[PDB]
């Protein structure tokens, strides 16, 4: 398992469950796991797939995911809904890159 | 038996004219002309034609042949509202050999009264046959009877309310019509033993009708005690079980014991000699009756009947005889804009009719069903249906929702409406009374 | 002596003066009338087959002690057109001739 | 025992009650019909208590005439101008019986 | 049980006040005052009293004891129109030893709510108990929500017809009331699966109601194709087959899966953010339901109900909950000269009543047999008789002969009238709408 | 394993990520699997937790899961958004009861 320092600076939602990095490379969130009301983590995966027609915020609709992600110091990310997230890790195995982000409690 | 065939053969050989033999039964004694076809009619068959010209089965189709008023095995017309009948023998003898087979084969068949063509072999139809048939019911046995009295009109100032006596009342149609016309009523004494009708009248007319129960118990003392009367009216539906059975009568029985009580009570109620106050009466019976009974009734009442049919101002076939002395009741029957002369104007919203006039109805709902196949007379969502009570009420001229009381099953309403009189006919007869009695 | 008759007539309608026709149009005639007292009167009816004439209206029959129309009320009593009541005393057949008797009843 | 005492004038005091000029009552007992037309009536003399008089209206319709009067040739003229023939007038056991018959019109 | 007796004995000995114990079950955790008698009441008894204070059995008499809303054996009040209950234990403890037996002896007996006296041992009646009982039904559980938005009056010039959507329609009472008020209607889409009510509406309203069948088949695409709506009204009767059997209703079940469909369709039809057109809704249910269901319904709709009883403006006992946001539906319920507030004004001619209000009529046939011994509520010719349909129609405020259509058996008419809403209540609720939509 | 033969009739949203069936038992969504835009799977497990306060739908806020499920006939759960869901498996594991729902295309 390779420990990877590749770190997406900004992720934009081109379609529901589809996010584009500043390099236009697609990231697909696969699963959401809930241990506590303030503990919600989502797994993101890098992929090279055909992008569809763009979807407006209205078309995206309500979703537990935020619409915007932006890099924050100390290995953190600032979401559209003002929440902060932590980078649990980012590894590459068998040519597959997996990144896991977790929600931080508010204060 | 060979006489009729021999006469037909001779006429087809051009030896005799068809206006000099009795086509119905084949006799050389000719005294009358057939009202429908071209030919002669003998004395014996005149009575049978009078009897059976207006008798229909439970299914609405005719009972007896058209020409000979008899028959053993029959055809039948197809056009609705023309449910007449013809028997095999007449078709073969008169129209031609084998024509009955062709008539049976064709579907639907139009009898000789529908077809635009006026001749079929020997059978030839007349041009004014409706008027001829109407006038044929003016061959009463005796005529010596003098015209009735004409009481001079009373000036409006001296007019006073009316006092009525009704026998076999029904559901009080007379009081309804009298209220409609606008004539004040002081009394209305009714005799009746039907519970449903009593309740309907009691609820509807705010307890204005006095009931005295059975008719076989009224005495002359009661008549003298209940005050002078000014109008005595009786007739069907004969609610009191004075006539034993609806069907066991045949054609003869029941009428005598129905008329006996009316004659007795009228005799009791009539003004005595020397009194000149106005007095009127009325009696009603069906067309299908024996000749002797009609002769006797006319003798004893000393008048001849006036046949009135309700199909001229309503949507039903109902013909009756009316004995009476009301002023000018022989005048022609005319309609007004307030009538509903078609069955399409009596149905509710969203329903389609199949005839122009409703054929017949009896006690049971199966009577309303039409045809040997028992098809219903109304269309609804492309599915046949029977008439509702709210449609029969319009058909008979009553106000709508007249018979909704006392939680009667919806089968008793049909009987109540079927047995009753027709309002537009009774209004015709009562109209002249306004000249003698006060008005609201 | 005379053989009793069970099939009573149902009506007696005046055809002529002193001739009465029952429901089957058979002719009966009143042959004798007995007068016991002012309120007791009896009439004897016998059936004879005779050739009948032209019928008469009540106004031409004229006044008469007998009524114009009898009728068999239930329970075997005959009411007349004047609302009175009559009682059947006997109804017998002798040597082929049938006789009937009717007796008036007091007023109550 | 034939009696030649023919009453002169008989008046109806009450129905089925007739008074002779001697005020003696006569009661008609039976009326007999021959064939269909001829009418015969039997009168009997008696002494009974007379009731309240009855007017012609109270008497009502009746086959009997209301008045009888003697006529020559042993005949009587009724109220309606018809003629009646005496058949016999006899006395038996102190009771007098008279029979009158209607003559045909001409 | 012994605990309640012990505290009762102590209050008798004047050691405790009766306002410091829960008289219903004996617990010392007092939180409220009893609405009817003088004393305290605890939380569990409060919930049970909310649940069971309006439940009546088949004969029309109360189901559970007045005090403890439970009980094993109960007496019965005698005065008609006061069919209440008292169980033996309560009468024996709170009134005195042996009192219930004495009441059993007497015949007839007036319970403690009729009696002119206000005290019987410890059981004392409050003088303002009617108002207190009315107010006891405003202890809404849990939250108090925000006020609803008031939509500004539309000027008379711009008003336009109304478009309606109805669920579980019945016999179309809403359209009848809207016609009565004088408001123009552009659409009225109805969902229904009962044939009789479909026929009644089709005949009566001249085919203005569009039927779309059952409710479990309607999709979101239909709610868009059928155009924008401006009034979504739902509730009972449960004509569809989503309940079918009350055997699985109990008190909590059966009534939980109609709100599902109503909420789904309402969510679909609601205007989206940014469209500020007027929008209204209304939901209805019985008073006797579970507390949890009421809490959940109020949460999801985000409002509290307003209890309205028709006995104030009619002649029947019918109490319901009404969720909605119509303008000013909490204002006091007043009457008008057009109402008929007594049962003597609803009978036909010649009949005499026995009560002042119809105790309880429901779909069940025996519900008309009111009172103990299953009385028939009408006297006629000194005999007992049941109400006719033409009298129930007046009782419920409908026009006379409204449900006389399509040869229905009178039992079907009775059920139809029993299931329906009350016209005057709905008119009260809808009255304010005239300020927002055009008028005829 | 151990299959469970009966299913809850309802799932009402009490709090964010808490659901109460018709018998007031709390089920929590532990994991959600996201195959594609039109395919979603939710794993519900039954836990006996101390319930806090109930919330209005406005305070629950936007969420992928619906606010209310209902057991339509044929074993399909219809959500308040009018979509449809399918029951995959229903098992018991040493007292732990689990349920799975999979979305269906429109
Ligand atoms: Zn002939
Ligand atoms: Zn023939
Ligand atoms: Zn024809
Ligand atoms: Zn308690
Ligand atoms: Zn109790
Ligand atoms: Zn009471």
């Amino acid at each position: 398992g390779e420990a990877v320092t590749d770190h997406p600076d900004r992720l934009w939602a081109w379609e529901k469950f589809v996010y584009l990095d500043e390099k236009q490379h697609a990231w697909l969130p696969l699963t959401i796991e809930i241990k506590d009301r303030l503990q919600l983590r989502v797994l993101l995966r890098r992929e090279d797939v055909v992008l569809g027609r763009p979807m407006t915020p209205t078309q995206i609709g309500p979703s537990l995911l935020p619409i915007m992600w932006q890099l924050y110091p100390d290995g953190r990310y600032r979401s559209s809904d003002s929440s902060f997230w932590r980078l649990v890790y980012h590894i590459k195995i068998d040519g597959v890159e997996d990144m896991l982000l977790e929600l931080l409690p508010d204060d | 038996e060979r006489t009729r065939e021999r006469l037909v053969y001779e006429v087809r050989q051009k030896c005799r004219n068809i206006e000099d033999i009795c086509i119905s039964c084949g006799s050389l004694n000719v005294t009358l002309e057939h009202p429908l076809f071209v030919g002669g009619m003998c004395q014996n068959c005149k009575n049978c034609f009078l009897e059976c010209a207006y008798q229909y089965d439970d299914d609405g189709y005719q009972s007896y042949c058209t020409i000979c008023c008899g028959g053993r095995e029959v055809l039948m017309c197809g056009n609705n509202n023309c449910c007449r009948c013809f028997c095999v023998e007449c078709v073969d003898l008169l129209v031609g050999p084998g024509a009955a087979q062709a008539a049976i084969k064709e579907d639907p068949w139009n009898c000789y009264m529908c077809g635009h063509k006026g001749t079929y072999g020997l059978l030839r139809r007349r041009e004014d046959w409706p008027s001829r048939l109407q006038m044929f019911f003016a061959n009463n046995h005796d005529q010596e009877f003098d015209p009735p009295k004409v009481y001079p009109p009373v000036p409006a100032e001296k007019r006073k309310p009316i006092r009525v006596l009704s026998l076999f009342d029904g559901i009080a149609t007379g009081l309804l019509v009298l209220k409609d016309l606008g004539i004040q009523v002081d009394r209305y004494i009714a005799s009746e033993v039907c519970e449903d009708s009593i309740t309907v009248g009691m609820v509807r007319h705010q307890g204005k009708i006095m009931y005295v129960g059975d008719v076989r118990s009224v005495t002359q003392k009661h008549i003298q005690e209940w005050g002078p009367f000014d109008l005595v009216i009786g007739g069907s539906p004969c609610n009191d079980l004075s006539i034993v059975n609806p069907a066991r009568k045949g054609l003869y029985e029941g009428t005598g014991r129905l008329f006996f009580e009316f004659y007795r009570l009228l005799h009791d109620a009539r003004p005595k000699e020397g009194d000149d106050r106005p007095f009127f009466w009325l009696f009603e019976n069906v067309v299908a009756m024996g000749v002797s009974d009609k002769r006797d009734i006319s003798r004893f009442l000393e008048s001849n009947p006036v046949m009135i049919d309700a199909k001229e101002v309503s949507a039903a076939h109902r013909a009756r005889y009316f004995w009476g002395n009301l002023p000018g009741m022989n005048r022609p029957l005319a309609s007004t804009v307030n009538d509903k002369l078609e069955l399409q104007e009596c149905l509710e919203h969203g329903r389609i009719a199949k005839f122009s006039k409703v054929r017949t109805i009896t006690t049971r709902s199966n009577s309303i069903k039409q045809g040997k196949d028992q098809h219903f007379p109304v269309f609804m969502n492309e599915k046949e249906d029977i008439l509702w009570c709210t449609e029969m009420e319009r058909v008979f001229g009553f106000p709508v929702h007249y018979t909704d009381v006392s939680n009667m099953s919806r089968l008793a309403r049909q009987r109540l409406l079927g047995r009753s009189w027709s309002v537009p006919v009774i209004r015709h007869l009562f109209a002249p009374l306004k000249e003698y009695f006060a008005c609201v």
